């Protein structure tokens, strides 16, 4: 559980926002890319695994599960690459609700930023610092520190 | 441009 | 001190690698940019602050301390922007030794990657997971969780 | 290209 993440890809403004969610806390990282390719997804996972202890990634779709570039990055970074089948149907709804929340936030900041990527990083910051009370950024640190100890 | 990422 | 980070900019292959170091743990995040501008530094600080609880950033040089774009991101993200004067001269040497270590790592991986940005993210991963024993990625989580508690 | 970031 401390090491499980879920990938999620959503679209805005003709661009793709790729998100990684730490399942147990709801903390996220995200980036904007022109399109969702195995190379872009692989680089994002290499970034994420250098920053947090990523044990398992549930991929967002079957193309990123199949991609040998993605599997190569998961081999390099020591990540178990898994599918994203919602055996718990609660997963589908959690992800959809998170994408709607992020787009809501992006719309609330959108006019402070010329480029979408700035608005998306503002939305990551607001999401991770939101107290719901602890924030997702507090929960992820607590969860992982508890595992380490 | 009056934006955080482009103050112009 | 859980919230204090230091910016650092070093050069390789005619490109610039911008680094943020969490001073109490030595954990780092980094990116490759074509040049070190206040807009690139501001975006990097917005990313960092959405991912960790960044209270203070010691800027890498006077141009980033002066830059109103960097001050604007530090206002947005709630970061105290400070200078990077090494009142403790030990700081100077720690940064220099860190840049020499990262470049060493980057050389060791460089032929596994077509692009420099991949090699730099491999080096961030190796630096943060290295046990010196705990790793920097463990130290940062421990330090911040202890602060939250 | 036989690299992680370009398997070609
Ligand atoms: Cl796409
Ligand atoms: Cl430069």
């Amino acid at each position: 559980s401390p090491g499980i993440w879920q990938l999620d890809c959503t679209h805005l403004e003709g661009k793709v926002i790729l998100v990684a969610v730490h399942v147990a806390s709801g903390y996220i990282e995200a980036e904007v890319i022109p399109a969702e390719t195995g190379q872009e997804t692989a680089y994002f996972l290499l970034k994420l695994a250098g920053r947090w202890p990523v044990k398992t990634v549930h991929t967002d779709n079957g193309s990123n599960f199949t991609s040998t570039t993605v599997k190569a990055a998961c081999w390099w970074a020591g990540i178990k690459q898994e599918d994203g089948i919602p055996y718990n149907p609660q997963s589908q709804g959690v992800i959809e609700s998170m994408n709607k929340e992020l787009k809501k936030i992006i719309g609330q900041v959108r006019d402070q930023a010329e480029h979408l990527k700035t608005a998306v990083q503002m939305a990551v910051f607001i999401h991770n610092h939101k107290r719901k009370g602890y924030s997702a950024g507090e929960r992820i640190v607590d969860i992982i520190a508890t595992d380490i100890q | 441009a009056d934006k955080i990422d482009n103050l112009d």
